[PDB]
RNA sequence: CGAGCCCCGAGGGGCUCUCGCUUCUGGCGCCAAGCGCCCGGCCGCGCGCCGGCCGGGCGCGACCCGCUCCGGGGACAGUGC
RNA sequence: GAAAGGGAGUCGGGUUCAGAUCCCCGAAUCCGGAGUGGCGGAGAUGGGCGCCGCGAGGCGUCCAGUGCGGUAACGCGACCG
């Protein structure tokens, strides 16, 4: 519809029931939170590399 | 040890402003309303299309002050023919008056409210 | 328009404040989007950094 | 024992590129109004550039001990305020009225102030002591002062802040004030103020007409040039020996 | 953390880059966690740093000091005659 | 700073000598307001344990409850911030 209109339609009419609804298309939140969580275990990954390799003086 | 500037802009600190109190009014007294309600309403519309609105669509024809709106045009018409009104139309002339149909609640007859105006 | 290099919009974070930067690079050749571009002394030589 | 392990530390660490700053102190960093730069920069440029010894000599004000005995003795000899003025008056109309008549009645020794007085006191030699301040802004009514005082012979002193002459003359601002005679209690206490004061002031005047201020550099180009000056003093020690 | 500069007793100060936390990903990131010191109220061991429960403040977290915001020119440029 | 740009929401029938998407008739719709809250609906009204009660169902206590469905695309009348 037009900018406007939006004022008085729903909630519902507007959005859609997920994470990022009607702001974001369901592939790139997928893809989102892969690569959020796979990031997130790169980094506990190299804080343990460089934990066992600060073990050597 | 707690004044801190977390800001690198300095902003005019806000001071009071009080408010205004005079020692003697500019104006003796006010200026009493020129557009009362007789002001308003100059003098009814007699032509055929005004008698033909009167008895047919329930409507006063008035010529009214150029300066008055809907609201006041309907206030004065309340007041000082002490009718209800539906509804304002309001138009200026190509002579410069202003022309208001005035549509009556159903309940009032325009017809004999135009009688008692003396307007038949 | 008017110009014959392409410009690049690029978005960093802001250091102090929560909101995003968007900056209006000119394009180095063979930069792409969904690039990284470092800016600073410390950033590595390469194709778009600054 | 009892804390509750859903609690933990939860540290940001605000290097480059990570969490965003903290709300820190940037008064050095500030964008200042344009009066504010005007005065600090004015501040500065008095110890940047040379000032001259007539201008240099009312920065050696009195020290605070000084100061503190020399404002307590002034405060016996303020002068009378307009209410205390009115009842005098009011007296002395009573008095006359019935019935001693005209009694002057010992008119009692008082600070007199103003820069005009203070001056022709000095030319007259009539006054015992002269007390400076140090912050007048059109610094031309009492540069003269100094060299004036002792050339006829006063003991003079500089005090921080013209605010507190005024405060002792009940105005808000008063460059000079003057001791002329003063009661014989306190005698005592002006001989040992105007004994310090001629140590410091009269007795020196000599190398305080030689002495210019200012010329001092600022603390980054003080560091830099200290900074060169240590990278080739290093060297030479070892050249040394 | 560091190469360990150099003393080395293997301690360690004078002595250098570091007086740094971010580079494989088209994610996220603010309005402090934590600690310490206090100030109230509640019921209440009813001996006080003393039982616990609802609130509020400060500090460290986030080093100290300082005289130009930071940088580039500069007694030249420039301006007036 | 636009009666041609952006800009919510009015249509059908009748009517005059000359007016109508403006008057009349009939169907709607947008925006704003409601402090004393206009009515409904949603939130949201379930499980556990002891009892009473032939069963169904009632009593007391304790614990939940800022909605729900579809593998998904997405859907349902609301759906705290
Ligand atoms: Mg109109
Ligand atoms: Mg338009
Ligand atoms: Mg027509």
């Amino acid at each position: 519809v037009r900018p406007k209109v939006l004022m008085r339609l729903s909630k519902t009419k507007k959005h859609v029931s997920r994470a990022y609804g009607g702001s974001m298309c369901a592939k790139c939140v997928r893809d989102r939170i892969k690569r959020a969580f796979l990031i997130e275990e790169q980094k506990i990954v190299v804080k343990v590399l460089k934990a066992q390799a600060q073990s050597q003086k | 040890k707690k004044k801190i500037r977390t800001s690198p802009t300095f902003r005019r600190p806000k001071t009071l402003r009080l408010r205004r109190q005079p020692k003697y009014p500019r104006k003796s007294a006010p200026r009493r309303n020129k557009l009362d309600h007789y002001a308003i309403i100059k003098f009814p519309l007699t032509t055929e299309s005004a008698m033909k609105k009167i008895e047919d669509n329930n409507t006063l024809v008035f010529i009214v002050d150029v300066k008055a709106n809907k609201h006041q045009i309907k206030q004065a018409v309340k007041k000082l023919y002490d009718i209800d009104v539906a509804k304002v139309n309001t138009l200026i002339r190509p002579d410069g008056e202003k022309k208001a149909y005035v549509r009556l609640a159903p309940d009032y007859d325009a017809l004999d409210v135009a009688n008692k105006i003396g307007i038949i | 328009p008017g110009r014959g290099a392409p410009l690049a919009k690029v978005v960093f974070r802001d250091p102090y404040r929560f909101k995003k930067r968007t900056e209006l690079f000119i394009a180095a050749e063979g930069i792409h989007t969904g690039q990284f571009v470092y800016c600073g002394k410390k950033a590595q030589l390469n194709i778009g950094n600054v | 024992k009892v804390v509750n392990p859903l609690f933990e530390k939860r540290p940001k660490n605000f290097g480059i590129g990570q969490d965003i700053q903290p709300k820190r102190d940037l008064t050095r960093f500030v964008k200042w109004p344009r009066y504010i730069r005007l005065q600090r920069q004015r501040a500065i440029l008095y110890k940047r550039l040379k000032v001259p010894p007539a201008i240099n000599q009312f920065t050696q004000a009195l020290d605070r001990q000084t100061a503190t005995q020399l404002l307590k003795l002034a405060h016996k000899y303020r002068p009378e305020t307009k209410q205390e003025k009115k009842q005098r008056l009011l007296a002395r109309a009573e008095k006359k009225a019935a019935g001693k008549g005209d009694v002057p009645t010992k008119r009692p020794p008082v600070l007199r102030a103003g820069v005009n007085t203070v001056t022709t006191l000095v030319e007259n030699k009539k006054a015992q002591l002269v007390v400076i301040a140090h912050d007048v802004d059109p610094i031309e009514l009492v540069v003269f002062l100094p060299a004036l005082c002792r050339k006829m012979g006063v003991p003079y002193c500089i005090i921080k802040g013209k605010a507190r002459l005024g405060r002792l003359v009940h105005r808000k601002t008063c460059t000079t004030v003057a001791f002329t005679q003063v009661n014989s209690e306190d005698k005592g206490a002006l001989a040992k103020l105007v004994e310090a004061i001629r140590t410091n002031y009269n007795d020196r005047y000599d190398e305080i007409r030689r002495h210019w201020g200012g010329n001092v550099l600022g603390p980054k180009s003080v560091a830099r040039i200290a900074k060169l000056e240590k990278a080739k003093a290093k060297e030479l020690a070892t050249k040394l020996g």
